[PDB]
């Protein structure tokens, strides 16, 4: 019984910076029986709206949140 | 490589932040 909600995606960045390719990997195919377009569509949707910062981390891109 | 598929899975994605950024 997992499901997915915008606060848990705001969760990990608020406490740690994260990119996307590690935030989809979280629900990619762990448990959760979604399909590949149906698990992006809906963090897609919630992130898309997001409209987070990007910080420069280890040479690359990070998603960071601070409320 | 070992992967390609994938990588494109997370992408889509970044995609669509990549216009808010």
């Amino acid at each position: 019984d997992v499901q997915v909600t915008e606060d848990a995606v705001r969760r990990y960045l608020t406490r740690k910076p994260m990119t996307t390719k590690d935030l989809l990997k979280k629900f990619q195919t762990k448990k959760t029986g979604l399909s590949s377009e149906q698990t992006v569509n809906v963090l897609a949707q919630i992130l898309k709206r997001l409209n987070p910062e990007r910080k420069m981390i280890n040479d690359k891109m990070h998603f960071s949140l601070k409320e | 490589g070992s992967s390609s598929e994938a990588d494109e899975m997370a992408k889509a994605l970044e995609a669509e932040l990549n216009d808010l950024m």
